[PDB]
């Protein structure tokens, strides 16, 4: 209702079953890009680590 | 989640420390924003009551088998630690008093026995 | 099932290949990488 | 409280079960609240070796053959390297100047040029 | 899933030391390597491994400083014992900032990639352990190899600042009811001790580092000569933490030393106050010298002798510490098991080594002992024997009781005199070959340093030999080491007295004075619910 | 800064109020941990505090204690010579006597 929702969202992360960082309705939009994007550049420089051991340059 | 607190006495846990809400337009209290262990103190502090205790151990009397020292724990286990009747004389000796068993204290010699709350 | 096999992070007893493979191959490991090294480096110079 | 029972327990202690041995301890207990110089010899000998003896607690941490043990242990360990070392000795590449006939002429300049006056030149060391 | 939420994502203080024990037995396994690589061309005269290399010899000296100075000693002495014990000896359920302590670990597995990969895209990194300016610049070295090895040196710097500040933190206000702090044991002291040196040390590094990476790709000339400065700046911007970094390596080893020495000789400790005053006057007498590594680059007169008078000041406050240690072992009764082996073993080879200091303390005498092989044995009777030893006695001591699982007592005695030995072989013939002349970081050397380096080249090998039977000794604690603790009595923390007998003796077994040893031993996950009591 | 004429009452004084084998232990436990030995009145104590607790190894054990903590032979038989009457009344055996 009004800008006190704090006496809502206390009732809600406390008796929630899931984990803190994926328990409210919206953690989807935050971590749904970073994991993917994450798993893009540590697969980038594991690529350019071995090419660059065998000397070929760009 | 439940009905809220108002004196330490109505606190069966976790679920009856959430309180009432703030006004729209004001800066909130610690009275009327506060969920966890931090209100617990804050019920506590209001009255004179300690919930966390610092208080050390009863160095003044010694310990026979017949009349021991009563240390008070909600485990079985509680770990004492003896340093003498005149409180700095005995060096530092660790002891483990059980429901089962009475520490002894090989150098001076108080006896400890548990009490479960 | 707090005990004296839990609170390693590699399973000891009860395990289909025994433990002294997953052991020695941790130490062949470890005193064979900087060999190689040693290898790639020499191999990258000319020298044999 | 027999005889066979309490003589000769520095051969058998060790190799009762714990339910055999809290009998006897609890046997020579209400045997010594008797006054002393009613009790037997061997009965002395057991309360003696019950409570202060060379059994369980107060064994040696090193025995008589275990130093042995460690000897012929270390011993085994330095004649192992000695013939990996070997192996690496035999194969070496050696350069022409340590050889005798080299280190011979090498004296020969080091004396015309006065080097080492004090203590001593030599380059010997085939 | 619950295999990622408890040895993956976690919080545990205790479940991350035994993370740092594997990764630093790893990382003190390959630098063991690289040395007997070095050790096996360094034996007769000519090139006989390295064909003609003499890149790869730097490289190889390079890494295996890199690999034990950071990479191992450092992760055992603050991960495996300061993050497992020091919450239990100061009575604490956790650390005060775990997720710290979880990052604290996982910055050093991307810190050992770095490094391995900056010896093999190039010719490699052959600037030595200090690198030094004029040298590591894009004259010498251009390519991807020093600065991806100056990449290492910041992610561990940032390990150890949250690492310390950590231990800082938790000592202050993680107490339990009965304790103030002068109650504090010894090695909660060597941790705090160190833990104000890795805050006043590590920004003069990362910055001198900075700048040299910004002198190699961005030409900005702050050590260039060229454009207006001076290599000699970086000298002062890394012995500053260069000196700090020494006793970092070494105060969390004498605080173990102490514990052994109060133990299996039972007796207290001879002056504890004593000796937290001389920790505190190391501690502070390590930050006002640094210039002693520096007398050949052409200081003033009366520079020096502020230095030589700074640098001799520091043998006061360690003879107290030995001194007691002494006193301590005098009138007790002591049995020889396997940790106090360790423990005399110390006593005397870090006197010997330490000795070696006050001639190389002198301006007038460095002269005669700059870059030269006396330096290497003055450094490694102090660092293998020192710490090594001490690492070895914690292990040897604490084990037990962290694992559950006992050891056989035969093969680690074997262990400790082949070590002994070895090193003893090793590492004394540099003295001779560094007071007849013979100059550092050489591959090949004239022919009269030969006979000395087929000594010296005989106890590395001896060493190794003592690394796989303790790999052994470790396989044998895992598997059956349930029934290894009735062949010796060494599995008993303290002996029966004179007077106590057995069957009292078995009722009331552990006499102790910390929290340590009177746990369940597996230690619980959650080793305090109601709190002690100290009076 | 304790003389042996208030160390020689003290460890009296002490070994007249045990009630265990535990406290009678632990008080020659650490009588023998001094630089002053036990005077032959403390000894005589510690003996009759034995007996009232009812064990004969620990009326051994002390004796034997005191061969280790005096200097020479000469005052342990001076030790044995006084020591005799408490000995021959009580009915306790020495070591080299019993053989065990
Ligand atoms: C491992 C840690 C460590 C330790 C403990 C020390 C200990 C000391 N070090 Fe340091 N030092 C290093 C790390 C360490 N050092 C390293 C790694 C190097 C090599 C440099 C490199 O190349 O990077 C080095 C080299 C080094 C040098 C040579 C620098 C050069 O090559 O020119 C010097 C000289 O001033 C010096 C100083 C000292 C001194 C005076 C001590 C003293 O603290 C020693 C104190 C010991 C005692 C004195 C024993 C006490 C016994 C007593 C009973 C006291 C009796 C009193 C008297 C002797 C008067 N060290
Ligand atoms: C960290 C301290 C340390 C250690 C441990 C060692 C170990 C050894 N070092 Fe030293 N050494 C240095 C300090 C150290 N060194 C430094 C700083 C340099 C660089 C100098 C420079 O760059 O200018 C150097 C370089 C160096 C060189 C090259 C010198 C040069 O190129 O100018 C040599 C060659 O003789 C040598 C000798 C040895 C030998 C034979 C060992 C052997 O002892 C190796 C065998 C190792 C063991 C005996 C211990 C194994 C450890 C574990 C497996 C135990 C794990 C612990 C737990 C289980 C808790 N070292
Ligand atoms: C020669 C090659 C090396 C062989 C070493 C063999 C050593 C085995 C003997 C041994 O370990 O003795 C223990 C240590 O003794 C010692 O006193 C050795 C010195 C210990 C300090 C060494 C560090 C310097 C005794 O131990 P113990 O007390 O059980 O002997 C009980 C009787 N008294
Ligand atoms: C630059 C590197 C050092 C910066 C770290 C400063 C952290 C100061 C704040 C702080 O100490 O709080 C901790 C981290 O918070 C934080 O502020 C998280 C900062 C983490 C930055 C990691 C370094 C990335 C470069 C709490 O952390 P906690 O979760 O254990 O508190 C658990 C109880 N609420
Ligand atoms: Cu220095
Ligand atoms: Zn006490």
């Amino acid at each position: 209702t009004a800008t006190e929702k704090i006496i809502e969202l206390q009732k809600f992360y406390q008796s929630t079953n899931k984990p803190i960082y994926a328990a409210h309705p919206r953690s989807k939009y935050y971590l749904i890009p970073y994991f993917g994007l994450l798993g893009v550049s540590v697969a980038a420089t594991l690529f350019y680590t071995g090419r660059a051991c065998f000397g070929i340059k760009d | 989640q439940f009905k809220t607190a108002t004196s330490i006495a109505e606190v069966e846990g976790l679920e009856n420390l959430v309180g009432p809400g703030a006004k729209t337009g004001t800066v909130p209290t610690d009275l009327e924003q506060a969920t966890g262990l931090e209100r617990y103190e804050l019920l506590g502090k209001l009255e004179g009551i300690e919930v966390f205790d610092e208080t050390p151990l009863e160095a003044v009397r010694k310990g026979t088998m017949k009349d021991p020292i009563l240390i008070d724990s909600y485990d079985d286990y509680r770990y004492v630690g003896c340093t003498g009747v005149p409180a700095d004389s005995h060096n530092i000796e660790w002891l483990k008093p059980t429901t089962e068993k009475n520490a002894r204290c090989w150098e001076c010699g108080s006896v400890y026995k548990l009490n479960f709350l | 099932d707090v005990g004296p096999y839990s609170n390693l992070p590699f399973k000891v007893k009860n395990r289909r290949v025994p433990y002294a493979v997953p052991h020695f191959l941790f130490f062949a490991i470890g005193m064979g990488i900087p060999f190689f090294a040693c290898y790639v480096q020499l191999k990258r110079s000319g020298s044999i | 409280l027999s005889n066979a029972t309490v003589t000769n327990l520095e051969k058998r202690w060790e190799d009762l079960p714990e339910t055999d041995q809290k009998d006897i301890i609890s046997q020579l207990s209400e045997r010594q609240k008797l006054p002393w110089k009613d009790l037997t010899l061997s009965e002395k000998k057991a309360a003696w070796y019950i409570s202060f003896g060379e059994w369980g607690p107060r064994r040696p941490v090193h025995t008589k053959e275990d130093k042995l043990y460690i000897f012929w242990g270390t011993v085994i360990g330095i004649v192992i390297s000695a013939t990996i070392f070997g192996a690496f000795r035999y194969n070496r590449n050696v350069p022409k100047t340590m050889n005798r006939e080299w280190q011979a002429a090498s004296d020969e300049y080091l004396k015309s040029k006065n080097a080492e006056p004090f203590t001593g030149y030599s380059q010997i060391q085939s | 899933m619950n295999y990622i939420n408890r040895w993956l994502f976690s919080t545990n203080a205790k479940d991350i030391a035994v993370l740092y024990f594997i990764f630093a037995l790893f990382c003190g396994l390959l630098g063991s390597i690289m040395s007997l690589i070095l050790r096996l061309e360094l034996s007769a005269p000519g090139n006989q491994i390295l064909m003609g290399n003499h890149q790869l010899f730097n490289v190889v000296a390079t890494a295996h400083a890199v690999l034990m100075v950071f990479f191992l000693v450092m992760p055992a002495a603050i991960g495996f014992f300061g993050n497992y014990l020091l919450p239990l000896m100061i009575g604490a359920s956790d650390m005060s900032f775990a997720r710290l302590n979880n990052i604290s670990f996982w910055l050093l597995p991307p810190a050992l990639v770095s490094l391995l990969a900056s010896a093999l895209i190039e010719n490699g990194a052959g600037t030595g352990w200090t690198v030094y300016p004029p040298l590591a610049g894009v004259q010498s070295h251009s390519g991807p190899s020093v600065d991806l090895a100056i990449f290492a040196l910041h992610l561990t710097s940032i390990s150890s600042l949250l690492g310390a500040i950590n231990f800082i933190t938790t000592t202050l206000n993680m107490r339990t009811i009965g304790m103030t702090m002068s109650k504090l044991p010894l090695f909660v002291w060597a941790v705090v001790f160190t833990s104000i040196l890795l805050l006043l040390s590590l920004p003069v590094l990362s910055a001198g580092v900075t700048l040299l990476l910004l002198d190699r790709n961005f030409n900005t000339s702050f050590f260039e000569p060229a454009g207006g400065g001076d290599p000699i700046l970086y000298q002062h911007l890394f012995w500053f933490f260069g000196h700090p970094e020494v006793y970092i390596l070494i105060i969390p080893g004498f605080g173990i030393i102490s514990h052994i020495v109060s133990t299996y000789s039972k007796k207290p400790v001879f002056g504890a106050i004593g000796m937290v005053y001389a920790m505190g006057s190391i501690g502070f007498l390590g930050l006002l010298v640094w210039s002693h590594h520096m007398y050949t680059v052409g200081l003033d007169v009366d520079s020096r002798a502020y230095f030589t008078s700074a640098t001799m000041v520091i043998a006061v406050p360690t003879g107290i510490k030995i001194f007691s240690w002494l006193a301590t072992l005098y009138g007790g009764s002591i049995r020889y098991t396997t940790p106090m082996l360790y423990a005399f073993a110390f006593l005397f080879l870090f006197t010997v080594g330490g000795l070696s200091g006050v001639v190389l303390s002198n301006a007038s005498l460095d002269i005669a002992f700059h870059d030269t092989y006396y330096v290497i044995g003055h450094f490694h009777y102090v660092l293998s024997l020192g710490a090594v030893f001490s690492l070895f006695a914690g292990y040897y001591y604490w084990s037990p009781l962290i694992t559950g699982l006992y050891y056989n007592n035969n093969l680690a005695n074997i262990q400790f005199w082949l070590l002994f030995i070895g090193t003893n072989v090793t590492f004394f013939p540099m003295h001779f070959l560094g007071l007849n002349g013979m100059p550092r970081r050489i591959p090949d050397y004239p022919d009269a340093f030969a006979g000395w380096n087929a000594i010296s080249s005989f106890g590395s090998l001896i060493s190794i030999i003592s690394v796989i039977l303790f790999a052994y000794v470790i396989y044998d604690q895992l598997v059956n080491g349930l029934t290894n603790k009735q062949l010796s009595t060494n599995s008993l923390f303290k002996n029966p007295d004179f007077i106590e007998s057995n069957i009292i003796f078995n009722d009331n077994s552990i006499k102790s004075s910390s929290i340590d040893f009177l746990l369940t031993s597996p230690p619980l996950p959650h080793t305090f619910n109601t709190p002690a009591i100290q009076s | 800064e304790e003389t042996y004429e208030e160390f020689s009452q003290r460890y009296e004084k002490e070994f007249d109020e045990a009630y265990d084998l535990f406290e009678v232990q632990r008080v020659l436990n650490n009588c023998f941990s001094y630089d002053i030995v036990p005077s032959p009145a403390v000894i005589g104590k510690a003996l009759n505090a034995c007996r009232r607790v009812n064990d004969y190894a620990t009326a051994v054990r002390v004796f034997e204690g005191l061969k280790h903590k005096v200097e020479t032979k000469e005052q342990y038989d001076a030790y044995l010579e006084e020591l005799k009457d408490v000995r021959e009344e009580l009915g306790i055996d020495l070591k080299e006597e019993l053989f065990p």
